[PDB]
């Protein structure tokens, strides 16, 4: 079992694209490989017997070792016509159901294969039905549906509001809000560092408050690197710099304490850095000005020179009191007084009356309308001393400054890695701290694809709420690898899907989470329909192609049809197909009825439905999962909650009853 | 029923009665505008609600105000305000609910809720005399403060204006009890507490004394006594222990304790003073 | 022939919010009078025999001469209730489907009367069933839901890619833009206003390629005029105002020929301002510095005096090259080179070997590694002249453009009326280009609501698609008041509906239209429902409440249900509802087909749907619109197009006819 | 068919051919990937379209081949291409269209559309030989401006890469033609444009002369001479005006012309040389 196979690859100066073809079978995928070792991985791992490159591949070394190679034209690898040219093959009018739009370095590969393919066969290919992508990041990552509808960092309207973050995110310092929420678009899956993650999130539950003051202090470390390393950084970026430093013997202590190696390995990656420390606190004054252009920023005592030139303007004020009023006692004028101008210096101004009985000493530099004023040698020297010594002063603080840069610049890297180990300790604390204060459990990880919640809560949702969310139970495994979902509007379906999706997100960071008690095997990829056609149905595709016997695939009211039946049928299928063939674990929301039979039809399939409790005026929704299926229409009863006048509402019941009435 | 604290106090009690170990307590702008209190106390079936509140619909009705003794408590409240009482029994039912004049249901785990917008709703003064904002809330927080310490076996939780304020768990039977004593009272007196065993035939005395040795001005301000459960404040017992605080280093300045007394029913007789004296003073040494 | 009327107002420092009530009949009304004169004439309207007040209103001289005044307490005006308890007395959740729910400065009002009215009557008031809000504004009305959904100046996913705008906006100043996406956020309703601006548009149309470089000189005068006010303004801001200025003859000269009064009403309005040119031209050089901070700001020839201090430091190059050579020339030491240091000032350098042989007139001032610097007297005084020159030159530089705003400042007003007038000309232009570009129309006015379209066409999507669009008409009137539409999917439903809106917007900013030629009437208020369940429904009820006989409601999809009768029925309502008592001008975009049995069941409605031609296993959508009804099931066949595999839409169509062979 | 210059010239022809007033040109990348011809003169039925490209398909089909002298262009281009025609004609019909694999119906107004991406599916050279695209548009730009010089009566719309470059408008019959004067031929021309009007016989000679005077070395670059719609490439005209801007100013720099010839022929005959030459010197006095 050693088959005949055939590759094309295409470069560009980012890094590769690559595509395969078995003229045997017709299986065609797509990938990106970044770096060298990966795309000679790739090289390997398919070993075509035929391998397709453009005349101008640039880094060829990994290609002229290889066997049966085929020398290629450029035009054939632009992305235009072979996008153009691979969906009217598949016959879409985009690769948005292939799970592969935008990752066009890859394409040019696949488009370049196809136009040989076209013309190594010359008849028409139809063992040749698709393509697919394999994914970088293989801790298996989770579509751009579902993370602009999990609204995790971001929501409906596009602010921070009802996110995930808005609860997790009290994170004390900036660098700690990111990697928060990076850790969560790129879920951990190396089983080790899980484990890891929740050693450490619990053993400073007992030190929550302890810490937590002490990171605030720190502000965004990690920015103020960056304007360090450009060379921008500004004086109160080196302060908080600083009161930051002096946190480190406390935050040394309070962790020495605590029960987790990898807390005392992260300890030690914090440092201490005292010798840095002690030359900031030397060098500059507690909280000098915004920047450095004005001066005011190196502190007297670090430096004799900066402050001998500092002690030539000190020698101002007193000099000029004395000329102010030997003069004003020498000539008999008491208006005379020893003033400073920013456009002409110093001077010794008269009031009008008095002004021509002044001494013959004085020099004319300025009339006025109500005065004369005047200069003198003993100022005009006096005037040089003072504003030169100030330029040089300012001038010596400028060079001090930007030579600090050369002096910290050589333990860059150490402290890079400080300012991670801080920006990391915050998230942890805060998490440790979320599930101190919001009661999270501890989950464990097993062998094969399955999820237990035990009482498991919504994290978002109820936190919004005015009630308290009502917890609820899930148990999915490969025997019971369906559940199909009907019921009333604002029944929860919605909601007890989604809240799914967010119990597998927490526990993968080792954070953990809502409930009594969870445990959960292998979940790669996580895909998503967020309601609303053409935009609807396309997505539902790339979810089939894709999606794996151990994925998670997350079903609302997809079938919002032109007709009857068309929605009823398309899903039937997509059920059976998830159920018969790929075998994932799945959640099917639906509002139509028939399905319900599916649980008799397939195995593997069981009913589940949200229970209401429909009763005179008003109506009840028990927000718990019960066995069975759905009752009725709930949304004649939901229509008034909207807003809706009678004459319509009655309307309706009027005319539901015609329709009833016959079934 | 004058303050919001005194509301509040009472109602966080009428569930500590119906056998509650969790108890969540929400308050919006000093108590004026919002009061939330739910339990995990036994509950309220639906023909119990009605006239719980509302007074001739007692008439007909067989004496069934009978389960209810904060039934009396909430009548008073209830014909001159806009109140929401909503809860579901222990006992299989649906969840039902009482507004304002609608009795309908509505979904809420075994227990009871209770949602009331500013008490007086046609009194014009009693509402303007409502002292302050801020000084109300500091006031409902002791008194959250004086029913937590009394009571290690209830989780509370205490919000103000949608943000928590204050956590306090309940401490697992024969569990660690230092932790609730810092988060009540701070970390301050946590580090300085020496705790208090003493014993001598019916009567028995538990709890904690901060070192005097180490007492400072910020730790004086911890002097709860307890008896059975029930604060008193009876001068008596203010000698026992500052005869104690006396007794051990001359410096007669504030104590910081918080002490558990357990005796049969005889209201206040030095027996239990002398008991008290002797029980500290072994401590501190 | 008379009322019986009551009334509650209360008021915050930004303005008034307003409500009403009649027990006659029972009717409810909002509003949010913002200034003095609209509210003393909203109390004169509605002149209720009842006003309630609370206690501390501040603007009292409106109602103390008004008759059976009530005093009230404030609690009683505080939003929280108010909102609370007006929920349950119309029972919703929400006041989405009012229309007034972020209003609030009213709602204090609407709050205060139904405490005082549930003390008042104390009965049963279930003939008061809504609210509803008056807009200030009489010249328009677009919900936000149209407006977050119809993409005029913002997409889907947040850009400005596929909007109105992007087709539209190209204007040449920024300014331009901004006006332009405005008037698209109002429009004008002033029938005057709209034929004034076709005039306009019209007679520029053999100017356009002429008049459009002269305007991108411009930049943003406007924002530039706002640095100037806020006295922040920076050298290159006035820079580009100075080469804006130098346009102002030209355009003079090219409107002048134009034939519309009001093109040389706006061509006043322009202005030319001769003396304004002339100060910063003599002022300030071609292109100084980023800011004035570091000087070369000012040009030599306006002052003498900063001339002056300049030709301290114009003493320098000179003075030193001299020296330089006179020294290399007597000592015979050509490494010797007179330098500057900002550290150490001036210095004469020479290199190690012949160091030296140097005269003894030098003073070492700095040893190097391999040189030795040394000072002069020469050098030493002439380093004071000059340092302390610049220093003056720069003083004065910072003086006299400050100065400026002083000069600029008495016609700021005159200023921002040229700056309003150009940024409008841009925009005027723009879609005086954008009809000459795209090929628009101008429309007419008529009296009574209804819209004729001759070979109408989508403006946005024609343009992104690549292909002319399929140009269809539409005939609506009073008479023939609602069209149902059915169809396949890309049938162009949602499109033909879209388009529709984007008619009268372009129409009602004075603009032509894509199309052969529109006629319109009146069309007050925009509403809109976007696919995608709590969600859709509410939002369907605030446009029942508040749409009227002459406004536009535009539906596609309600009834996306629970249920087999649910959506049907739901539907069927509303749809009645539009027809029977609103009769209002409506465009019905369904997939329930049953509703096509309204044309024979209410007068004033009429079929019509995109048909599809279906040959074989490929579909043709024609684009084009219908007389008549929808076939079928469209969505088993758009299956395919997203990239479903074979297994499934095999399963469909075998499952497909054992629904449909039932019907 | 070499340039892209080339294929655009004829295509845009065929449709001038066949009576057109509206002729939209569409291109991207110097016409290597796009280029669009849509046109409003008469249409191709469903029957004249298959045969038209595909080539033992004419043999049974009864010389219908006739209508089509376009398809004499179109058969070259499209054996080798990613070719795609589609119309709709002005005679009763629905539209048709054929791509690359297919013969389907889609939708048009009365006329015909052509769709092209790049050729040479497999010469590697004749490809690179193709120039650097840039100098292929400013080739283009000036094919469109010259027919556009020659027909007044046709709305001509230039883009390139989406974008609109060019909008030449039909000027009305009988109409104010200066508008185009200058769209054509910039501002400059316009404002220095002499016309000339001049009559013999059976001869009549129509335009436009930029005063001698006032030319400039902008102006210079523009001449073209038509006769009867045709520019040919024949050097004795250029002595007629040449000899025409000597004789005014002796100054014999570079002139600026656009003229338009009506006679019966004398293909080259010294007839239409002094003719031309009378005609402009008159003008220019
Ligand atoms: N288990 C629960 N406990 C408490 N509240 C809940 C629960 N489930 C849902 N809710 C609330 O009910 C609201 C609506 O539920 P949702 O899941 O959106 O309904 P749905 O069945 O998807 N139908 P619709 O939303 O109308 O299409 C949400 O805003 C939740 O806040
Ligand atoms: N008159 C037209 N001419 C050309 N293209 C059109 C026209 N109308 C619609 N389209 C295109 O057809 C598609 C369908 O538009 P739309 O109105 O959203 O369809 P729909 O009937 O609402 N069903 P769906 O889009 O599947 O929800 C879009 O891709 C448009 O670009």
């Amino acid at each position: 079992r050693q088959d005949n196979l055939l590759a094309a690859i295409w470069q560009d100066s980012k890094g590769f694209g690559y595509a395969t073809l078995d003229i045997s079978s017709g299986r065609f995928r797509l990938s990106e490989p970044a770096d060298r070792e990966t795309m000679a991985a790739e090289l390997q791992r398919t070993n075509p017997a035929e391998l397709l490159y453009a005349e101008d591949f640039a880094e060829m070394s990994l290609i002229e070792g290889r066997r049966g190679l085929r020398r290629r034209p450029l035009w054939e690898f632009e992305i235009d016509t072979a996008r153009q040219q691979l969906n009217l093959q598949f016959g879409t009018r985009d690769l948005v159901g292939f799970g592969v739009e935008n990752a066009p370095r890859g394409l040019s590969a696949a488009g370049a294969l196809l136009q040989y393919a076209k013309c190594t066969q010359r008849t028409t290919l139809p063992h040749i039905r698709s393509i697919t992508m394999e994914r970088e990041q293989d801790s298996i990552i989770m579509d751009a549906a579902t993370r602009r509808n999990l609204e995790i960092t971001q929501n409906l309207a596009g602010g921070a509001e009802n996110t995930l973050a808005s609860v997790l995110d009290s994170t004390v310092t900036p660098m700690g809000s990111r990697m928060l929420k990076r850790w969560l678009h790129m879920p951990v899956r190396d089983t080790r560092v899980l484990l890891e993650r929740q050693q450490t999130i619990g053993a400073l539950q007992d030190f929550t408050a302890g810490l937590q003051p002490v990171l605030r202090q720190v502000g965004d470390l990690e920015r103020i690197l960056a304007r360090l390393a450009l060379r921008t950084a500004r004086p109160r970026d080196l302060a908080r710099m600083r009161h930051a430093f002096q946190q480190l013997p406390e935050l040394r202590a309070q962790l020495e304490t605590v029960d987790s190696a990898p807390v005392q390995a992260l300890r030690e990656k914090m440092g201490e850095f005292a010798e840095l420390r002690d030359l900031l606190e030397r060098a500059i004054i507690d909280t000098p000005p915004v920047l450095v252009r004005d001066g005011g920023v190196i502190a007297s005592g670090y430096n004799e020179e900066l402050d001998e030139w500092r002690a030539l303007a000190d020698g101002a004020t007193d000099y000029l009191e004395r000329l102010e009023v030997r003069e004003r006692e020498r000539t008999g004028l008491d208006t005379l007084k020893v003033g400073f101008n920013a456009v002409h210096g110093y001077y010794i101004q008269i009031s009008r009356g008095q002004s021509h009985l002044a001494p013959i000493n004085y020099m004319r530099r300025q009339t006025l309308k109500n005065a004369e004023r005047y200069i003198i040698p003993e100022l005009k020297e006096y005037e040089d001393k003072v504003l030169t010594s100030k330029g040089k002063a300012l001038a010596l603080e400028k060079q001090l400054y930007e030579e600090l840069f050369d002096l910290l610049l050589p333990h860059l890297e150490a402290l890079q890695q400080s300012a991670s180990a801080l920006a990391e300790l915050d998230v942890l604390v805060n998490l440790a701290e979320r599930a101190y204060t919001l009661n999270y459990t501890s989950p464990t990880f097993i062998d094969k694809p399955g999820i237990r919640i035990t009482e498991g809560r919504h994290p978002v949702v109820e936190q919004v709420l005015n009630e308290p969310f009502i917890a609820n139970p899930l148990n999915l495994s490969p025997q019971r690898r369906m559940l199909i979902i009907t019921g009333p509007n604002m029944g929860g379906k919605s909601t007890y899907m989604r809240q799914t999706a967010l119990i597998a997100l927490m526990a993968y960071i080792g954070s953990y989470v809502p409930a009594q008690k969870v445990e959960i095997g292998p979940i790669d990829r996580i895909f998503t329909r967020v309601g609303a056609f053409m935009v609807e149905m396309t997505e539902t595709a790339n979810i089939l192609h894709n999606a794996t016997e151990y994925s998670l695939v997350l079903m609302d009211e997809i079938g919002r049809g032109t007709s009857t039946y068309d929605g009823l049928s398309l899903a039937w299928a997509v059920a059976e197909n998830l159920a018969n063939k790929i075998k994932a674990l799945t959640l099917f929301a639906t509002h139509y009825f028939e399905l319900t039979q599916l649980p008799e039809k397939m195995e593997g399939v069981a009913n589940v439905h949200l229970d209401a409790l429909e009763h005179g005026d008003t109506i009840a929704f028990m927000h718990s999962v019960q066995d069975g299926a759905a009752s009725k229409s709930y949304g004649l009863a939901v229509a008034a909650l909207a807003g809706v006048p009678k004459e319509v509402i009655k309307r309706a019941r009027q005319k539901l009853r015609e329709l009833e009435s016959i079934s | 029923v004058e303050r919001p604290a005194s509301v509040v106090k009472e109602l966080v009690e009428n569930s500590l009665d119906a056998g509650a170990t969790r108890i969540d307590i929400d308050i919006e702008r000093g108590g004026a505008k919002l009061i939330r209190i739910r339990d995990n106390g036994s509950g309220i079936k639906k023909d119990e609600l009605a006239l719980a509140l509302a007074i001739a619909s007692l008439d007909d009705l067989e004496a069934i105000i009978s389960l209810g003794f904060r039934g009396e408590a909430l009548a008073s409240i209830s014909s001159v305000s806009r109140l929401t009482l909503t809860s579901r029994t222990a006992e299989q039912q649906e969840a039902w609910q009482a507004y304002a004049v609608t009795v309908k249901p509505a979904a809420h785990p075994v227990g009871t809720t209770l949602e009331v917008l500013d008490l007086f709703y046609n009194t014009p003064a009693r509402r303007k005399f409502l002292r302050t904002e801020k000084t109300e809330f500091n006031h409902i927080d002791e008194i959250i403060r004086r029913i937590a310490l009394a009571r290690f076996d209830v989780t509370i939780n205490l919000s103000h204006n949608g943000k928590i304020v204050r956590q306090y768990r309940a401490v697992p039977e024969g569990g660690q009890k230092e932790r609730r004593l810092g988060a009540i009272l701070g970390t301050a007196f946590l580090e300085q507490a020496l705790a208090i065993e003493w014993q001598h035939g019916d009567l028995t005395l538990r709890g904690w004394v901060a070192d005097p040795n180490h007492t400072t001005p910020a730790l004086a301000e911890i002097q709860y006594f307890y008896v059975n459960g029930r604060m008193m404040r009876d001068r008596l017992i203010n000698h026992a222990i500052r005869q104690a605080y006396e007794d051990k280093l001359g410096a007669d300045q504030q104590p910081a304790f918080v002490l558990y007394l357990e005796i049969d029913p005889h209201q206040v007789s030095r027996l239990v003073h002398d008991f008290i004296y002797q029980g500290v003073l072994s401590v501190l040494q």
